[PDB]
RNA sequence: UGGGAGAGGGUGGUGGAAUUCCCGGAGUAGCGGUGAAAUGCGCAGAUACCGGGAGGAACGCCGAUGGCGAAGGCAGCCACCUGGUCCACCCGUGACGCUGAGGCGCGAAAGCGUGGGGAGCAAACCGGAUUAGAUACCCGGGUAGUCCACGCCCUAAACGAUGCGCGCUAGGUCUCUGGGUCUCCUGGGGGCCGAAGCUAACGCGUUAAGCGCGCCGCCUGGGGAGUACGGCCGCAAGGC
């Protein structure tokens, strides 16, 4: 079940779309591997790049409490 | 020991009660290979235990023996650099044992001058309640209670 | 008196530290693997944690809390014992929350954690 | 208490006691010394110098060679040094983890 | 000419987590720490919890067997200023090239000078343990320093213990970054395994330690010794 699947074309500098940035994030707000997103190397970073510029704007948390 | 589990001996029953564990005491009273003494101490005891009590030998025998059997116990184990007192529960082979042996043990302390009467008069306060016998159960599972914190630390 | 609040656990490598607290985060009780009788080593344990949770439980229960949310912090080897502690007490547990505090690589650690 | 066998030499009280002066330095650690046995000899290269010593943490046994019969038994107090302060400090280094 | 990738360098900004301290609240018999402990802290109210605040330093996930640099080294995010390098067209110059004693510049940390800063950490130091003893390892404290500016110092397991350039000698595979016509083909890096061959062996092998050419540095038994004398450099430590 790999992030990139459950989204149709979506920019990777959009740092604005945080319906869909949000995704890439974990129940811990933390950056998911490449293992869970699919993206490759070259589109990985700029995906990590613009989640960091949306948690400075606030659109993105830099880490979440974990419940159960 | 070092290959496989050592098979426990069955031990044939007596002809006076024909009890397995009444035979297994007889044996724990034995000393030198003198079986017929160890018969014979034991019998008088259970005449005993009828003369002073109206009630059955091996009635008070195997109570005393459940009153004895220690369920749980202590066992050392040297976790880093403690030997802690990890409480390890027993082995209804090893209950039985302890019991037989603290019996006499415990019947081998007492004032009273012939070993029968000893072996009764301590069986006569096992089966009841109270007696040294029970004591060292008592204390040993209250060693065990008091360390149930390292209960984890088991095997 | 207060029947919802939040209940806390500190669990360390050493100890575990139970309080529960108002739903204003205020405590109410408060217990301990010192509290409930260890010294040492021993106040790490789950036993120890379990104990502390019990009355900390048996503690909080005589001022009408009924319902707490559960936050824990720490890697502590009583922790996982402590909760369970809670719920098998009698206290409605609505949630378990993990504030664990981790550093996004900030303050040089003692000698003993490099 | 310390017994001293000179095998096939004769030896006297006073090199006796030189030997007894010289188990003193395993006093140092501070542990039971268990019938200490020192056994002298001459093989045709130099003396032997021999020590059997059981300790509450254990047995020393080694053996001192040298020409001079008195440098072998420091040998042989050299040796009984080492097996001694590792049955002491042993065990301290498995306390972790 | 037209494109790319990147923790390359510099300057100015700014984000969030955590620790410490102070303030407010709430609460009590311990907390902390260890292999087990003790010093330490705590009824003069600690720890644990909530709110408010100050401050310094480092940037979690992403993050990797990854990327960049000539080496040392470089990691939140934004912007400016700036270097190196790869690709594709095959347009321009016309052997303009390689190396490089000296020289010059750069050069982790530690250390030094002037000034600032100081949360965390921590040489020296103090105390607790451990221990036969313990000027240590472990624990509780703690000053330089760690950080910013400027100027010095110029060292290293400064390592790939492998100088630079060019040419030539099977391939399999994993990865980064480009370009095609996108199956795959090809350039430039990062590894692994292996043809020939090399090697005392271990191992190297189109990222040579193979086959060749140019140029540089260097070695010539161990210790004495990177010492002494001299000379140059340095505030000193000490460097060559
Ligand atoms: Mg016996
Ligand atoms: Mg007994
Ligand atoms: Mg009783
Ligand atoms: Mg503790
Ligand atoms: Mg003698
Ligand atoms: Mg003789
Ligand atoms: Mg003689
Ligand atoms: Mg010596
Ligand atoms: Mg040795
Ligand atoms: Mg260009
Ligand atoms: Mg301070
Ligand atoms: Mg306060
Ligand atoms: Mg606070
Ligand atoms: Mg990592
Ligand atoms: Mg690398
Ligand atoms: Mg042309
Ligand atoms: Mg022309
Ligand atoms: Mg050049
Ligand atoms: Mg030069
Ligand atoms: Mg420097
Ligand atoms: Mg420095
Ligand atoms: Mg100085
Ligand atoms: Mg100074
Ligand atoms: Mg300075
Ligand atoms: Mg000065
Ligand atoms: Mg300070
Ligand atoms: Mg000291
Ligand atoms: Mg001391
Ligand atoms: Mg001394
Ligand atoms: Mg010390
Ligand atoms: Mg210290
Ligand atoms: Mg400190
Ligand atoms: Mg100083
Ligand atoms: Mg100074
Ligand atoms: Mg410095
Ligand atoms: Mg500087
Ligand atoms: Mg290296
Ligand atoms: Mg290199
Ligand atoms: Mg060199
Ligand atoms: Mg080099
Ligand atoms: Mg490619
Ligand atoms: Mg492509
Ligand atoms: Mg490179
Ligand atoms: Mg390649
Ligand atoms: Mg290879
Ligand atoms: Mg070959
Ligand atoms: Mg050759
Ligand atoms: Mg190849
Ligand atoms: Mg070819
Ligand atoms: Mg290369
Ligand atoms: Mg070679
Ligand atoms: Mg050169
Ligand atoms: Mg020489
Ligand atoms: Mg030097
Ligand atoms: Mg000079
Ligand atoms: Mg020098
Ligand atoms: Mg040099």
């Amino acid at each position: 079940a790999k992030v990139k699947a459950t989204l149709g074309e979506f920019d990777l500098r959009d740092y604005r779309n945080v319906e869909v940035l949000k995704r890439f994030l974990s129940e811990t707000g933390k950056i998911l591997p490449r293992r869970r997103t699919g993206l490759s190397a070259k589109e990985q970073r700029i995906l990590a790049k613009t989640i960091k510029r949306a948690r400075i704007l606030g659109l993105l948390p830099f880490t979440e409490k974990l419940v159960r | 020991a070092r290959r496989r589990r050592a098979e426990v001996r069955q031990l044939q029953p007596d002809l006076v009660y024909g009890d397995v564990l009444v035979t297994a005491f007889i044996n724990k009273i034995m000393r030198d290979g003198k079986k017929n003494l160890a018969a014979r101490i034991f019998y008088d005891a259970c005449k005993i235990i009828q003369e002073k009590t109206g009630q059955e030998p091996l009635k008070v025998f195997k109570q005393a023996v459940e009153n004895v059997k220690p369920r749980m116990e202590v066992r050392s184990r040297r976790v880093g650099g403690a030997n802690y007192q990890v409480p390890m529960e027993v082995s209804p082979r090893r209950q039985q044992s302890l019991a037989l042996r603290w019996l006499v043990q415990a019947a081998n302390q007492r004032p009273e001058r012939r070993a029968a009467v000893r072996i009764a008069h301590e069986l006569m306060d096992a089966a009841e309640g109270k007696g040294g016998a029970v004591k060292k159960k008592e204390d040993v599972e209250r060693m065990a209670e008091a360390n149930r914190a390292y209960a984890h630390y088991r095997w | 008196q207060v029947a919802s609040g939040r209940a806390y656990i500190h669990a360390s490598y050493n100890n575990t530290i139970v309080t529960i607290t108002d739903p204003d985060g205020n405590p109410i009780t408060w217990s301990s693997g010192g509290v409930i009788g260890y010294k040492g080593s021993r106040k790490g344990t789950p036993y120890a944690a379990q104990l502390a949770a019990l009355d900390a439980a048996k503690k909080a229960m005589a001022y009408g809390m009924q319902s707490v949310d559960v936050i824990v912090r720490g890697t502590g080897a009583g922790r996982e014992q402590a909760i369970r502690a809670l719920q098998a007490s009698g206290l409605q547990v609505k949630s378990i929350v993990d504030d664990t505090p981790v550093p996004h690589n900030g303050c040089r650690p003692k000698k003993k954690f490099r | 208490t310390m017994n001293i066998t000179s095998k096939q030499m004769e030896i006297t009280p006073a090199i006796r006691q030189h030997v007894a002066d010289r188990l003193a330095k395993l006093e140092k650690w501070q542990t039971h010394l268990i019938n200490p046995h020192i056994i002298l000899s001459k093989e045709p290269q130099g003396f032997v110098a021999d020590a059997t010593i059981n300790t509450p943490n254990g047995v020393l046994v080694a053996s001192g060679k040298h020409e001079d019969m008195y440098t072998a038994i420091n040998e042989l107090i050299n040796k009984l040094e080492r097996q001694l302060n590792k049955l002491q400090h042993k065990g301290e280094a498995r306390r972790a983890a």
